[PDB]
């Protein structure tokens, strides 16, 4: 075993260099470290040119010596997929971390794959009613599309995604996959107990009747793991779409953590940094992920990806790159969350391609455009209300101010999951009723 | 490599002389036959190692003061601002085009 | 000590061992019998990574020459360093290993252009991805070509009709200029470009073969589902037989996104070099600048403002200068470019935005504040310039466009005075309501291009007060009533004669008196 | 957007 | 094509030349001949000034340095390995890397001589 | 191994082929270090201490193991620096066990739902933003608004409660002073030993004079010393004083290693820096011991800058947020809690049930007072419906004041809250409520406070007795 | 801004400077007119805050 057993050359944080004597592995392949405390999986990211690969480690590198033998698996990071994964919690290398035995694996699929081609794309526009008023009014969600919940640091995009899980994920019929990319471990435990108590996750021998697979690489994990847990959730969802051929859901929490983990890794690969401190390969890495979350001809992946914005900055390049990959965008603002409005959807920045007069009807479209017009004419007068007061405006302007103050309060809605801390019971609104109300 | 394994080559360690004996008589006509393609070695003088954008990096100049008016052989003066370990980085008072590498 | 001068090494190179190993491995006596890899026309990959391969060898390679790896993926030799060649990769770099062979092809980058390219959803390299077979009636020309000189051009005369009322009156576009559509995200830029394509389908079945316009849409950095929806839309209108879809999406590699507008410009320059008319929309040119930024930053080039390289002005300059109106000695062809630059929250003082604004003649600034006022398309009429002006404006539209510009200029300064409802002036109220009539006149639904003669009649009916009796809230349907209830002869002769003659301006002056407006 | 905040400062100071 | 493995791995760009030198001289089994030759060249750099002028001066042209190192090492029973090594190291001005290629070669041979 | 070069907070160490990434190395001058960057030709070592005692050529010995601090029950009462060496001057750490500072936080299956409260003794936070055990509650404020006072009253109330409860539910606090003045840590150690709270508190102090990796490693040393109590079935409380200073020290560490800086010149992993730390504050399941650890990160903003980089970093990690406004602090209202911004996600599901059913109307009246004060700043009209709840909210904000270093037990919090929200403290002049609630707690029988601590819920007999007792109160103002 | 108001050539009258504006080199009859035009224009921009 002299050939095909390399040794660790150097270690810079979560970046491990392995030097080989012959047959360097291909890029994006998985390596195993011999004699480490936990099963530490490396993943080759570059070839350094002195028979040396430059690996990203999927666990901590604390305790790596520069003499440790590293074997090659000859394959990428491959996760256990199939129907047997329904009701399990998996880390970035496909191990169960819920302590329920091993994963019943139909097939062992790698996490690195090409996106589906142009001819395999489906062009379908059907609405997805969610029960929230702002979503079903101003930016209706495509059933089989991509959904981004922007806004950051306490605006309520993690509450809103639990409300979307609770509304759509039980009345859907197909499967669901929750991919927690760098959110709290406590939130993963809360969702695990809440999905056991609701019945979309079952334990014991009746595990297969569950309808949700959890994949967690939560925020305690090193930046090698957070950069690959979204790809593992994508592989689990793509087995159901590509082989089982049925429509799924894919709620990815905090997809900013994918870009941030790749930026933490790409600081130490010695690449020149791009704009404000991110990696140069932001758009290509985010494309190579986000173009795999697509509805093909055989199946559908309806994804709701929460996108954290840094310091509430939409001109930051990490969410502004993500804006191009989304069908329906739901921007949350803290200036509306400080007005007590919940959910804090910004009505004059959250758009969708479903808001079209040919799809959802001219009544719904004209109601949504009138609501946006009233709110925008209110937003133009905000400094005049601030300094000059309500007592000098026009008659029509102080009627649109009252109508806009009524529809701002009316767009707020109590949630079915938020009543644990607010007392008000949640109200699931139908579509035609909120259209008629507005 | 370290310095500890590099100081110990200052003592002679060949234990054979079949190379240093013969070529020590050959090296002097070998450097005599390329006397034309040399330049006279500068110790207390200064030779321009490179020049660009009005900044000439001058090899040599073992005894300049930091900030001393150096004068090129083109007649243009300079000012030794930074003194590096091997070369001198001087500035150029005027046309840098009359200063070539050498 | 005399040994201290040779203590620390002074290397003039980085891959010194790669030059030593081309001279020590023949010193083995058993390895002189052709035991040497040739590097005169071949090349070995030193270091792969991030879609960048650095190749030792390739002594006879040219800068910008398309080389091919032995894995099958192609690449462009971009940095020709003194001891290696920095080769970008046109695909996934997972298929490349250290020690693979790089076979140069002797060709600067080539794309199939020709009449068989119409309707073919292709990449930025030339492979069609629509699943209709290879390209048949084509020929292989260069990607990077020299722009036409000062002799090779003539004056921009003939108009390019857009079909959008906010741009055909105010910001007129001639067949052969470069008009930028700059805005924010979800403001209407791609929709204005698509209306400019669909109006060519509505127009080309009425003009002869020398006056037809063949569109080319270059989707750089978009989704694959967006280009799938756009191909479905152009097939549902039937405008795919005039449209080439060059598509390097966000999944595709960074040099493909970098070379997609250049490939599209080469595919659209065939109609310019053959006397036909062409229209190219480099959609999301900022994403092309981002892809070039990534491709250069992985190639160790020193970055500048916003970590872009220095020559990113030259990147868009040498792309946009190939759009011109050629003279009659060179065929009289034309190529009308339409770059699309996305700003971030209205910072128009960025780097790429100022560079493309400094290049192009016109600019169409779509603002996200006036998009939610109901004004769709969201054209800010103050900042939008068109530097051909009235030299390529449609006659008839020129008779009312000066009135439209002046009245909207007064309506833009009557603002910050309408918030005091009792403060009547009865003269600023007249221009204040006239500006509302003209502003709500210029609205359009998307994917609905109006022919230019109906636009001229519809804006003639509003700048002369024939819709002045109605309220401010019913002009979106009174426009359609005015278009429908007039005689069909008025558009039929206005499209043919070229201008509103004195033998017509008394007919439709009276035809607006037999109209029914839903308000009085 | 660091010119628009300065122009907004100047307008607020003039007010 | 088939090179014998070095007994201990090492660093880059000056230890790689020593790794290749040990591999080639272990294919030829001259592993203590070339160590003596490198020691002789270390002391030969110590003796005269016209040879260290070929490694510290940056104004010597590469043509006269290559022709001097070839016409000096033409004779005196020098190994093919050390001759082609000094030709390749004088063509690129890497003669000053001799003092730290021979130390890594000594570490390699000390690993082998067990 | 030899030292090649020392400067900018790094020691390029030659050799050490058997060293581990993150191994605690120890120089010849006694100053410790951590083998951070294991390069191919050297080993980068950050210097835990002043690097002015390190020369080129100094020997670097490895200790054989990862960076470890002595943890256990002997650390209770001993003021340590960022590596656990006691600087209090009372000898070495006896009855202790060394363990690592850099450990993985326990996974999804190991945590359990927060059930029991952590009483802080400040009635404003425990009546508005209640905290369970196993909660990360960010105390974010401005410079000099009283964040440290809230943490100190939390620790002192943990001392006061620790002798009224059995051994199985006791809270052992840990104070982590990162970047504080040495004088301020001296006043705080004197306070904690003169009140008796040094029976249950460790003081992990890396002050501002100390080197940058000491301020970097001091929260990990404190979190290891509290993870001793979390891991063995006991409970823990930990306060990271000024994590903004810890992030500035890690910015200094990163910019002295030529790493590319991001937003506000912070490195790329300053989110991972605080997520490595604040995720170890858990509430473990019944299999792992049932232990707990409650964190209180302190963040100093500049001008109410809740949208900074470090502020939005630590907001997204913690479960709650406590925002201390300066415009309420400079108007005498202490503690100056901002109820429109402060929230606890764990909150009402795991708090005192008497407070759960007496303070919903309290936050309702404060919400309506915020609605009134958002519009009645001008003094335009008195509609006699906004004016009543204006006076109720003024009485409630005056009721929610507190004197410093005086934590109030939870029954005397909910009795004063019930006397304030049910109208019994009405028609009192608002500058006399701070005597009125003191007299109310003093005059109601201590049997009422005993039974209210005992059953933990307002029974139908208890409020019927408590209304009749609150009629019999000599309230000032009449 | 003056191009926004349609006044072309859009020369800013209060930033355009020249060395020929010395009253020795063009005389008083041009310099007094230039200074008066500048004075009334700068006073109009100063008064433009309240007249708007
Ligand atoms: N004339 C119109 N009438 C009504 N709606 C329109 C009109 N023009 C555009 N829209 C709407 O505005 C939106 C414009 O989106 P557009 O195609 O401009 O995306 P973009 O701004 O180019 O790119 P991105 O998707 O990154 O924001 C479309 O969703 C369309 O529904
Ligand atoms: N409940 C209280 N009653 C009276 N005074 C208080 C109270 N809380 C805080 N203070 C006063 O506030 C001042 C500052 O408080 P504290 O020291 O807690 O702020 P801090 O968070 O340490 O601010 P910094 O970290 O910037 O020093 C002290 O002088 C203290 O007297
Ligand atoms: N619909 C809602 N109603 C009331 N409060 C809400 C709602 N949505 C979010 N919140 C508040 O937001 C806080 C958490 O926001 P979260 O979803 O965690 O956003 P983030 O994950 O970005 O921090 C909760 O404490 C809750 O009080
Ligand atoms: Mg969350
Ligand atoms: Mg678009
Ligand atoms: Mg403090």
């Amino acid at each position: 075993p002299a050939i095909d057993a390399g040794y660790v050359s150097q270690v810079i944080g979560p970046v491990v260099d392995v030097r080989f004597d012959g047959e360097l592995p291909s890029i994006l392949s998985s390596l195993e470290v011999e004699g480490h405390s936990v099963r530490l999986v490396l993943e080759v990211a570059q070839h350094m040119g002195d028979n040396t690969v430059r690996c990203i480690a999927m666990d901590s590198t604390d305790g790596l010596v520069r003499g440790q033998k590293v074997v090659d698996t000859g394959s990428p990071i491959k996760v256990p997929v199939g129907r047997g994964t329904l009701g399990r919690i998996m880390n970035v290398i496909g191990e169960p971390v819920d302590e329920q035995g091993p994963i019943d694996a139909a097939d062992i699929w790698s996490i690195h794959r090409e996106a589906p081609e142009f001819t395999e794309q489906s062009t379908e526009q059907e609405i997805l009613v969610t029960g929230i008023k702002v979503v079903d009014l101003l930016a209706p969600y495509q059933r089989g599309g991509k959904i981004g919940l922007f806004g950051g640091a306490g605006v309520g995009k993690t509450v809103l995604i639990m409300e979307l899980i609770n509304n759509v994920a039980k009345a859907h019929g197909g499967f669901s996959v929750f991919a927690g990319v760098g959110e709290r471990t406590r939130e993963g435990n809360d969702l695990y107990r809440e999905m056991i108590e609701s019945g979309v996750i079952k334990l014991g021998a009746e595990r297969g009747n569950s309808k949700c697979t959890l994949v967690y690489g939560q925020m305690n994990e090193p930046p090698g793991a957070r950069a690959r847990v979204a790809l593992t959730g994508l592989t689990v969802a793509e087995y159901f779409r590509d082989i089982e051929g049925q429509d799924v859901l894919l709620f990815v929490d905090n997809i900013f953590r994918f870009t941030q983990a790749n930026s933490e890794v790409s600081a130490l690969l010695g690449r020149i940094p791009s704009a404000v401190g991110y990696q140069p390969t932001l758009a290509t890495d985010l494309g190579g992920l986000q173009e795999r979350i697509t509805t093909t001809t055989k199946g559908s992946i309806t994804s709701v990806q929460a996108v954290y914005v840094p310091a509430d900055d939409l001109t930051d390049p990490a969410p502004a790159t993500t804006f191009a990959h989304l069908d329906a965008t739901t921007v949350l603002s803290r200036s509306i969350a400080e007005l007590g409005i919940y959910p804090a959807v910004d009505p004059l920045d959250s758009t969708s391609r479903m808001l079209n007069p040919n799809v959802i009807g001219a009544e719904h479209y004209n109601v949504a455009r009138g609501v946006q017009k009233v709110l925008q004419d209110y937003k133009n007068l905000q400094d005049i209300i601030a300094i000059l007061g309500m007592d000098e405006l026009s008659e029509e302007d102080k009627l649109t101010v009252a109508r806009a103050r009524k529809i701002q309060r009316f767009l707020s809605q109590p949630f079915q999951v938020a009543e644990v801390f607010t007392g008000t019971p949640g109200k699931y609104v139908d579509l035609a009723d909120t259209i008629s109300g507005f | 490599a370290d310095a500890k394994a590099l100081d110990e080559l200052r003592k002679p360690k060949f234990s054979s002389k079949y190379l240093i004996q013969h070529v020590s008589q050959k090296l002097i006509p070998a450097v005599k036959e390329w006397e034309k393609s040399y330049q006279p070695p500068v110790i207390h003088l200064g030779r321009v190692l490179s020049v660009g954008d009005g900044i000439a990096r001058v090899y040599g100049l073992k005894s300049v003061q930091a900030g001393e008016l150096v004068c090129f052989d083109s007649g243009v003066k300079g000012m030794a601002l930074n003194l590096q370990a091997d070369h001198v980085g001087v500035v150029v008072f005027g046309n840098d085009s009359v200063i070539h590498q050498g | 000590k005399a040994l201290d001068e040779l203590r620390k090494p002074k290397f003039s190179s980085k891959y010194l061992i790669q030059h030593v190993s081309q001279k020590l491995i023949p010193a083995v006596k058993e390895w002189e019998k052709s035991y040497q890899p040739p590097v005169i026309h071949l090349g070995r990959v030193l270091s792969v990574g991030d879609g960048i391969a650095r190749v030792y060898g390739l002594k006879s390679v040219q800068a910008g020459e398309l080389v091919c790896f032995d894995s099958g993926v192609k690449g462009m030799a971009l940095n020709l360093q003194a001891d290696h060649v920095g080769v970008v990769v046109f695909g996934n770099d997972s298929v490349i290993h250290q020690g693979d062979l790089v076979y140069r092809t002797g060709q600067i980058v080539n794309v199939p252009i020709g009449p068989g390219t119409l309707g073919r959803v292709t990449d930025g390299l030339g492979q069609p991805i629509d699943g209709k077979g290879p390209l048949t009636n084509v020929r292989s020309s260069l990607v990077e070509v020299k722009a036409p000189g000062i002799i090779a051009r003539q004056s921009v005369r003939e108009p390019l009709f857009t079909g959008v009322k906010a741009v055909d009156a105010l910001v007129p576009i001639g067949r052969g200029q470069r008009e930028l559509i700059i805005g924010d995200r979800q403001t209407g830029k791609t929709a204005v470009a698509i209306d400019a394509i669909i109006h060519q389908k509505n127009c080309n079945e009425q003009v002869p073969k020398a006056q037809r316009v063949y569109c080319v849409y270059v989707a750089v950095g978009q989704k694959r589902s967006t280009v799938a929806q756009l191909v479905k839309l152009f097939t549902q209108t039937g405008a795919m037989r005039y449209t080439i879809m060059v598509s390097a999406t966000a999944s595709d590699a960074a040099p493909l996104q970098f070379l997609a507008p250049y490939s599209g410009c080469a595919m659209a320059e065939y109609f310019r070099d053959t006397g036909k008319h062409g229209l190219i929309i480099y959609d999301d040119l900022s994403k092309q600048s981002v892809a070039y930024r990534q491709m250069s930053l992985l190639l160790r080039r020193p970055p500048g403002r916003e970590a872009f390289p220095g020559d990113v002005f030259y990147l868009h300059s040498r792309l946009l200068e190939r759009a011109a109106k050629l003279s009659k000695e060179l065929g009289g062809g034309s190529l009308t470019a339409f770059p699309v630059i996305e700003t971030q929250a209205g910072d128009v003082s960025a780097y790429i935005a100022t560079n493309v604004i400094s290049i192009t003649d016109g600019q169409i600034f779509l603002e996200t504040e006036l998009f939610y006022k109901g004004i769709r398309p969201a054209l800010n009429v103050g900042l939008s310039v068109s530097r051909v002006g009235s030299a390529a404006q449609f006659p008839g539209m020129k008779q009312v466009a000066g009135t439209l510009k002046l009245e909207l200029a007064q309506y833009r300064e009557v603002a910050a005075f309408a918030q005091f409802g009792s403060d009547l002036d009865a003269a600023t109220q007249y221009v204040l309501e006239r500006g509302a009539r003209l502003t709500e006149m210029l609205k359009q639904k998307q994917f609905a291009p109006i022919p230019i003669e109906r636009q001229t009649v519809a804006v003639y009916a509003a700048t002369k007060g024939f819709l002045d009796k109605v309220r401010v809230q019913d002009i979106v349907a009174a426009e359609e009533a005015v278009i429908s209830q007039v005689n069909p002869a008025v558009f039929k002769i206005l499209k043919a004669n070229g201008k509103i003659t004195p033998a017509l301006d008394a007919h439709l002056k009276a035809e607006l008196r037999k109209v029914k407006l839903p308000g009085a | 957007s660091n010119q628009a905040v300065k122009q907004r400062i100047r307008a607020i100071k003039n007010i | 094509l088939k090179l014998p493995t070095a007994p201990l791995q090492l660093s880059g760009t000056s230890a790689q030349i020593a790794t290749l030198l040990w591999q080639v001289a272990a294919k030829e089994n001259q592993l203590d001949k070339v160590q003596d030759e490198l020691y002789q060249f270390i002391e030969l750099f110590k003796q005269h000034s016209e040879l260290r002028r070929l490694a510290t001066d940056p104004f010597v042209p590469t043509l006269v340095r290559t022709k001097i190192i070839s016409s000096v090492l033409k004779d005196s029973g020098a190994s093919e390995i050390t001759k082609k090594l000094f030709e390749a190291l004088a063509d690129e001005g890497a003669l000053s890397a001799l003092l730290e290629v021979t130390v890594n070669y000594e570490e390699l041979m000390l690993a082998h001589k067990k």
